[PDB]
């Protein structure tokens, strides 16, 4: 057997090893600082520690018998795999890890790297990354508050219960002799100390003074860090929406400075409402330039042939959809007025447009998702211009394309070259 | 007192804006204090009236005289005449706010009690206060201490307003009646300011409020204390970050470069060489590069800044004289400053030359002896080498930097592009090449 | 009949239905937990709850008659609207928020999406987006504080009033027994718990220990949300001033390190202060590129065509060249005393004077020959022409500014792309031919 | 005439050995002047440490009189010029003011004036370190331990001036053996100072008006300075990610684009596997982006010294020259393609030329996966359709189908960058042209 780190089996094993490391950190500092859960029910810690021990040695076997990506290929030679694993600090920590019995159980905490690999893999893999970031920083403040609650109960056990007012009170009293009372009061003191709140009892000895000073300074820096990253995450949750409202506000400030007319004001605001409520508010040319060009062209052929498998006369478009550049035209706008110069051609995708001749009247035909706008402008007594009025009837999208770009993508297709020139000359034959 | 006070080249106008902000800040700091505290008794009432008359005379003298006597820009040109600028200040909204400010309520002061709430209409000069703070911020050389002093003044002012409202609530419920209120027995302003710190900072540890008005006051004070603490402290952290932005950007770029070189395999002598390059360019540039900051300016002011520094440097030298000054202007525009660490070669013999260099604040050397070790000439700052770019091509001698040299590059494409516009300078520099064979 | 989801009739319905949702949430959790409200203002809550039922039923009717787009055209087929509304999940939420102790109205508090949609479309629509983000934030934290206040009073009613210390005190006494006293002390408790101040009486039972720990942790995450949010709102309110002051101190620190001449520093600093006091410090094309092409032409056409109809190309009706020019304008302002074109040198552009005062001057000292005002266009000699009576492609004179002049620019290749299929190339040629004669 | 340059290791070791005494002075002169039992009990330890700090301060004056500076590029060596540039600066007057019975360090407060040497040490350690964000977090922790310790001593000096146990706010009456020990005095006064500057306040409330004014001034100093501290510590602990957050934002925008545009699940997990590969093999830093600021000699030097595995094996690099090889790798940019995809097809245009570098991809036939020959690192392809072959059967058309067998780190190189590289180096250019022409004769 051999497995790669991209495998869904490997992610499922990262889940099943993310369970007992989290168990071991949380309940092992709770056991080794409380010394009442053990003496109440040892047997659950026997069966859970046996399960965590066999999952740790199975993680040693799976981290032995997984492979990597050397020279672009996965590696299956198991003796060199064992030598590569044996020269690694992760296996060094694992044989320092796998040497009842809460001291060697406390030695079984050193496999945190599986939990960090779980957090990366889930942070990339999920479709609720924000859920994950809210969930793992809530997990980090609960582990910090739990370890500080158990450190407080160990300091109170080292001083003595109820010797003075700072420590836990006397456990001969049956109200302070419940394990639920011990854990939730030490958690409440840990919350009051770590979140810098106050209304604790005031300390009256020197180790209590040094510990409350160290705990308040760790409380300020841990409060700042972990409950400032939650502020950065919950204010980076709406980020592209914040950039879109930034674009809206900036355009509205420029229009309220420049004293523009009210119909243009509400047309621009309704264009912004169209781009918000139609969910097309992501600018793909700016946020999708950092991808490499091959996967950029692969997602281009995928989504553009999924929208555009309604191809005209010439099937196989692997070179013609390279530089499709969409633009959204508002309803009531004219694509080209009656007699203008022509540079670029427009194809229709998910739009419904129509032809005019006197700007509003003379609808000859409505237009489906088939053909071009600028098959003429690219002898027949004509050339290099458009002679048809095309008003945008609805909220359409239309790709634009360049003549030199289609010519240099057309040098491999002479059949499409002669088909395009023949259908443009045939359109001039039915027009002039 | 002229008719045309320049708004930015007059220190006496800035000192007058200091006097009108002292007469504004007197009202906005001592109206509440006089309104709720027993400091305006029958003894010091003429002292407070002399201060109010002094600030009202500064108000009235400023609003009648200084307001319509500065100069402003309208219609593309600067306005210098008196009556049109007087009508401009009249048709502004600032004059309407200032006559809304000064309503002389002394007829009601002689009728209806010495009440500073009647004088509290004089706190409507935020335009003059923010004009003072914008003028002092754009005049001051290191404005990051003044923005911090302005935020600390805003915090001490909002604590002063909350201390006055706390003493008003204790004086409305009766002083010392309950346990929440102020009870007397010391310096009244200091104990109420202690309450305003311990509430607005959201510390706690006060007496607990007992009845309905003090419970809703402590609740609204703590809630607005959370928001004004997290707003003005966030403004403090923002102005400190905007102060430390240049060094933080430089530490970010050097952090990414040294983390990249440690992430890959690069030896420690090249690691030391890259970090001493960064050390010298912060100790002599105080910036990462000049091109990102300079290229966001327009063309004539970029030409003015570059021509002032580097055309004074190239007008020290006369090797490129007898030529077109406009060609020196466009060549001045198209330069890039490059650094060279001490000991290394910028060009070796046998290589293709495609640059031209003019050394500015550096010291380079040439090496063309028995094996390129004996130094022939040592060109100091204000000399030139190149000429393989101009010969229309292998390199003659080994040019090495002696110290931390600083060179201005001049590419072969742009150099031939500027020399095919002007033929007489091309003839003169080709004669310079024919005598410099 | 159909409503349009962009129109102001649907936005007025959005404001008229954002009211009962906010009433429902706020007064709902007040009424279910206090019970003096429920047993004392019963006719008022019955009138307001009947109004909330009939407005939820009319909201079901509006979403059964709303419109939605299909390839740029909205659907007027009401069967298609009702079928698409039945297939989406907002109808299932809108029926589960209307099926009949207000546990019935706890079922009714389920239309949460409409208040978020109202806040979103008001953030789009209104002219005060930072004020509306402050108001939205303040309403969010007031809803959290009010819900936690009613949860604390229900925990005190479930344990028993005045038996313990951390619980709200005994309601038999007339001090803490009025309903205003109950609600104001309970909201005082929850603002002290949620903003991590904690002057409250400490808990004495383990259930109250657990509730105070859960309440403090929810409160410290709410404290982080309002610190980051309110700080980001104030920084985005002063973002243009912050970026302009970073540009000012960047330029000023660079020039004071360089030891450049002091009147030149004062000239460029007053130039930037002119650019901020004219509010032109953010550029046009960097935000009109986020605008599309036809709307960029429509936002550009009116001001620049009205200031280009004063200048001398307005003789005949060739406005297609003018719309090609005003799509290609580069507005650049000039400091007073600064020369635009020095004489006899290279020329890469043409200029249109818009709100400036210009003077063609002599070379050595300023002797004003002619005063070019708004309405004169200049710079047309640096394009292709005959010899005439002058020399080649250079600048024929010195032109400087008198005051602060705003200038449109027309570069070479943009004028060549705009300078096809029109006789005004030849008309500009004969006008400048007369100029290079005289 | 031995000058010390300010960049050497000897100057930095001297900044460590002077950065100590200054921190000992700033940490313990206020503490010896406030807690009087530290001056009363211990005397010989402060005598030995204070004589060592005095001789190190006089040694600091003797080093700063003989340190160098950078004038006109070259390091200066004339020690009279060094002493003149020392003595016309404010640091000379601050050092002679810093270097002006045996129970009073209240005259010894003037030796706190080498804050310049302490900040010079922290700047040179922040340059010369290897963990910069860990050292800046340690620097801000050292600043708040200085401020908390200084305010603890200021609180005990105010308590000694008012009188111990006079009222509830001050330190209590020190004749009691509980409150009387020196360790109890310092740890309780540090507890009061952390509780004041941190703004918690489990402290007793003040009574006298001077105590009210001190607690108001101390809470405001706490709020402003700890506002600066918690803001800069939070910005440092968000700056310690710096590449894991931008990458996560880019994969969040990619996955929002995937769930919006309804791209199929196999290609969705393909781009998930691509971004997992680029993060896990740590090629997420872009070389020409993060080295956009360096000059050409340093970029060429680093592109030798990271790409020598390319440089020692490629047949272009088999017989060319050093300047040609460094301008080529300086104009070379690395990409990586997923396995089983098409880098370049049969019939297309020739835009880029490709170099194998830790990749293993074979040239394939027109349909299917039938390997012709595998091409390991050192081989290259592209040159026939990039450079214009005169004896060719077609022009600007690729002659074979090339797919990727494994995850191959490849080098794009344009025709424009290649013709800019081959300018006056024609011998290897025609050697590659004859190589491409003879494989064209094999390749029809
Ligand atoms: N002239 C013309 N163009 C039409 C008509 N119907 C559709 N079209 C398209 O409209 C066009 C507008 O741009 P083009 O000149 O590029 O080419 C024209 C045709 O492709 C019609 O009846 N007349
Ligand atoms: N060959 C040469 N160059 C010199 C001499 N003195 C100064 N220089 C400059 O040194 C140069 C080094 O670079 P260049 O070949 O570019 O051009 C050469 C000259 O401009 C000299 O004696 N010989
Ligand atoms: N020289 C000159 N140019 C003028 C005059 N009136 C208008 N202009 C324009 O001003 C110009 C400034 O730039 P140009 O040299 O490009 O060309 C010149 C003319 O087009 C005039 O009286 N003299
Ligand atoms: N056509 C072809 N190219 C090959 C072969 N083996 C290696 N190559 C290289 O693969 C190439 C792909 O790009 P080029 O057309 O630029 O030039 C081709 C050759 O340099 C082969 O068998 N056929
Ligand atoms: C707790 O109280 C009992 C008697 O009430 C006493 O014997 C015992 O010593 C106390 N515990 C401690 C730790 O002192
Ligand atoms: C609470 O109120 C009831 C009402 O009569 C009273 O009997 C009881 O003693 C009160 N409890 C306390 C603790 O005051
Ligand atoms: C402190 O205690 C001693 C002995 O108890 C006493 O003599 C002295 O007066 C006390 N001082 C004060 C200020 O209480």
């Amino acid at each position: 057997i051999v497995v790669d780190p991209s495998s869904n089996l490997y992610y499922r094993w990262l889940t099943a090893i993310a369970l007992p490391v989290f168990y071991n950190w949380y309940l092992l500092i709770c056991r080794a600082c409380f010394d009442e859960l053990q003496s109440e029910y040892l047997m659950l810690w026997l069966v859970l520690d046996y399960s965590a021990d066999v999952l740790y040695v199975l993680d040693v076997l799976v981290r032995a018998r997984t492979g990597f990506l050397e020279q672009g290929l996965m590696v299956s030679d198991t003796n060199r795999l064992w030598q590569h694993y044996k020269t690694t600090t992760q296996f060094k920590l694992d044989v320092l890890s796998l040497v009842n019995y809460p001291e060697v159980r406390f030695n079984r905490l050193l496999k945190f790297s599986r939990l960090f690999e779980f957090f990366d893999r889930t942070e990339t893999r999920t479709n609720y990354p924000n859920m994950f970031r809210i969930g793992n920083l809530v997990l980090y403040i609960l582990i910090i508050i739990h370890w500080n609650a158990c450190i407080y109960f160990a300091i109170s056990k080292f001083i003595g219960f109820g010797t003075d007012s700072w420590v836990y009170p006397n456990i001969s009293i049956p109200e302070h002799g419940r394990l639920s009372r011990k854990y939730i009061y030490s958690l409440y003191w840990s919350t009051l100390t770590l979140t810098t709140i106050g209304e604790t009892p005031p300390p009256v000895k020197d180790e209590e003074y040094l510990f409350v000073v160290v705990d308040f300074l760790v409380g300020v820096l841990i409060f700042a860090t972990i409950v400032g990253n939650v502020g950065s995450m919950i204010s980076n949750m709406n980020a592209s929406r914040a950039e879109f409202q930034a674009k809206i506000d900036s355009i509205k400030q420029y229009m309220q400075f420049r004293k523009v007319t009210k119909d243009l004001e509400t047309r621009v605001i309704r264009w912004f409402d169209y781009l918000w409520a139609n969910k097309k508010t992501v600018d793909e040319k700016e946020v999708l330039k950092s991808l490499p060009d091959k996967l950029k062209a692969e997602i281009a052929i995928n989504v553009h042939l999924d929208t555009l498998k309604k191809v005209r006369i010439f099937g196989l478009l692997v070179e013609l959809v390279l530089k499709l550049r969409p633009t959204v035209f508002s309803p009531g706008d004219y694509i080209c007025k009656k007699g203008d110069i022509g540079k670029e051609m427009y194809i229709i995708n998910e739009g419904k447009l129509a032809v005019v001749a006197d700007d509003g009247v003379t609808q000859f035909v409505v237009l489906s998702d088939g053909s071009y706008f600028g098959e003429i402008s690219i002898g027949s007594k004509s050339g290099n211009r458009r002679t048809a009025n095309i008003r945008s009837i609805g909220y359409s999208d239309l790709f634009c394309l360049s003549k030199d770009d289609l010519m240099e993508a057309l040098t491999e297709y002479p059949e499409a070259k002669k088909a395009l020139e023949e259908k443009g000359r045939q359109i001039l034959m039915k027009d002039n | 007192l002229p008719n045309s006070i320049d708004s930015y080249t007059d220190r006496l106008y800035l000192l007058w804006l200091l006097l009108v902000t002292l007469a504004y800040n007197w009202n906005c700091c001592f109206i509440p204090l006089r309104l709720v505290f027993p400091y305006q008794t029958a003894d010091n009432i003429h002292y407070w009236l002399i201060a109010d008359i002094i600030c009202d005379i500064i108000y009235l003298y400023d609003m009648l005289f200084i307001q319509p006597r500065l100069q402003f820009v309208r219609g593309g040109d600067i306005i210098v005449d008196s009556n049109e600028l007087r009508k401009h200040y009249r048709t502004s909204t600032k004059f309407q706010l200032d006559v809304a400010s000064i309503i002389p309520f002394d007829i009601c002061y002689l009728f209806f009690g010495f009440n500073p709430m009647f004088r509290a209409n004089r706190m409507l000069k935020y335009t003059s206060f923010f004009e003072f703070n914008h003028h002092l911020e754009s005049i001051m050389d290191k404005a990051y201490i003044y923005r911090v002093i302005r935020t600390t003044g805003y915090l001490l002012f909002i604590l002063h307003i909350n201390a006055c409202v706390y003493y008003w609530a204790s004086n409305y419920e009766g002083i010392g009646t309950t346990r929440w209120v102020y009870d007397g027995e010391g310096n009244e302003y200091l104990r109420c300011y202690y309450w305003a710190v311990r509430t607005l900072i959201t510390i706690g540890g006060l007496p607990e409020p007992q009845t309905l008005f003090e419970i809703v006051f402590q609740l609204l004070n703590f809630f607005s204390g959370v928001f004004v603490f997290s707003s003005l402290i966030g403004q403090m952290r923002d102005v400190i970050g905007a102060a430390t932005a240049n060094q933080n950007y430089f530490r970010a770029c050097m952090d990414d470069t040294i983390a990249y070189m440690n992430n890959y395999s690069i030896p420690k002598l090249v690691q030391k060489r890259v970090r001493t390059w960064y050390e010298y360019t912060w100790d002599s540039q105080r910036m990462l590069d000049e091109s990102d900051l300079l290229k966001t300016l327009p063309t004539t002011v970029q030409l003015a800044l570059a021509i002032d520094v580097n055309f004074s440097i190239i007008s020290k030298v006369d090797l490129f004289k007898g030529c077109d000054t406009q060609m020196i202007y466009d060549m001045l525009l198209r330069l890039k400053s490059v650094l060279y660490l001490p000991g290394d070669f910028v060009c070796k013999k046998g290589e293709i030359g495609k640059e031209m260099y003019i050394i500015k604040h550096g010291e380079v050397q040439v090496l063309g002896g028995p094996d390129g070790t004996k130094v022939l000439v040592t060109l100091k700052a204000g000399s030139v080498f190149g000429e393989i770019s101009l010969l229309a091509n292998r390199r003659t001698a080994n040019v090495v930097a002696h110290g931390f040299a600083n060179l201005l590059t001049l590419d072969k494409k742009t150099l031939q592009e500027i020399l095919v516009h002007y033929p007489d300078s091309e003839r003169i520099l080709m004669k310079k090449a024919r005598v410099l064979l």
